[PDB]
């Protein structure tokens, strides 16, 4: 499994959680309700940062294992904000849930992480056929 | 309570604009239940 | 497995794509290349900022406007940013899954897309025990 | 068989007991937390900054008795602050449990509360030997 | 076993204590007496400050101690201060004993070490039933 993380600064809109057995390791989540007028509506909108922060060392040269060698931490920040209304919450799960798919056809599974970005790796839209 | 909050309320009133929202103040509702005695049966009778 | 969208603009930095019969969907990918000094060494670092717009549109007034009066568009719009030294790829690519697995056991498994925060919402870290 | 308190007021960082019967005896714990370079590595570093307050008019002049509650009251505080490092309270705590015994000489077996220092008592270290 | 301290600098109000086989460590107490006067009422007011710190090294990271290699030193200080008045000062030990536990269940029992407050920690004053 993996560690549990407990919440530090918890409110009403901020809960901020972080390892026990490394405080480096956070992860928050930041929510903000609004309700919002667009046109000839009125809609509540829901916003939500959510953000993991990993301060994760320099990675060890070559291949020596050795012991007692430590090198700067280096942060790794991993961002997203999600914007909608509730009643509108159904059909924005699927479109996060295609943002998943995209984003990991271009960037796991693809190499834009390493910087080459790629304009015919095929993405796939939300709705269905 | 259900509360709402009207976004930048304060900016759109600010602006002009006319906001309104519901609201549900916190309730209070109680019954009491008073205890009767009930007279099932009388009949006899004496004079005073 | 839905419908694909085609690129719209390609560039060595931006790459936007858009769905032929509904041009409103957007997924836009750009690229942040630089060097960090992180100590006695150098390493590149990318910040990948990964947007995804759709329009969807109010919904309708418990049917009772329906045929052809158009309200308009709100804006379901998801941003994320994933920052890292590319040399530490593999392992930013560990946390990227337990990054959505956290936004999922909240967020998508939970109500905080309605907005009410769980503060015992297990939430876990990359690391394995 | 002492009496317990509820919390009286809470926050992220500031958490305040007070005791229903008696609400003048609070035990007020805060907590600040940062993270520090020293051999140009991350630690995280704590702030416990406690303290406990009570008032008790006693002093009571002799054996008078009846109408001498006139007596102004007076005010007993007691703080004390704990720092270091969150990587190393296992070693952390050995030093509060010395430092409890070395102020106990002082205070609880010698009469430095009264106002008096005894530089002949016996103060020991947490290292064992 | 526990190596035994004696003094280094003494005053007409402060004492310090260090350890001749490591000088880092000390444990210092100054203290201060007012004269307080109240209605029909005299009062000893003393204020003993009590500071006990070490410099204790920085962890070394794990899976190795091998060669001597040198972290940095941090300081854990822990220090308290006694106020109150003399006369009250036998009954006053209580209350002190009764911060130890006080905080003991707090952060030496709990984990607030790491930065973890707990509003359901059972604590309680020191007036007893």
């Amino acid at each position: 499994a993996n560690k549990p993380m407990q919440p530090i600064t918890s409110t009403a809109n901020k809960i901020v959680w972080s390892d026990p057995t490394r405080l480096s390791t956070t992860f928050s989540a930041s929510l903000l309700r609004q309700r919002v007028k667009v046109g000839i509506a009125e809609l509540n909108n829901v916003s939500g940062q959510y953000v993991s922060v990993y301060k994760r060392p320099a990675p060890k040269p070559e291949g020596c294992a050795d012991a007692c060698v430590i090198m700067p931490n280096e942060n790794q920040s991993i961002r997203t904000v999600i914007s909608g209304s509730a009643e509108n919450l159904a059909t924005l799960k699927a479109e996060w849930e295609t943002h998943k798919r995209n984003v990991d056809t271009l960037f796991a599974s693809g190499n834009a992480g390493l910087g080459f970005l790629d304009p015919t790796a095929a993405i796939v839209s939300s709705d269905t056929t | 309570r259900r509360p709402v909050s009207n976004g930048n309320f304060q900016q759109r009133v600010k602006a002009g604009d006319i906001v309104v929202a519901p609201y549900t103040s916190d309730g209070k509702i109680t019954v009491k239940l008073v205890a009767g005695q009930k007279d099932i049966s009388s009949t006899p009778d004496y004079d005073y």
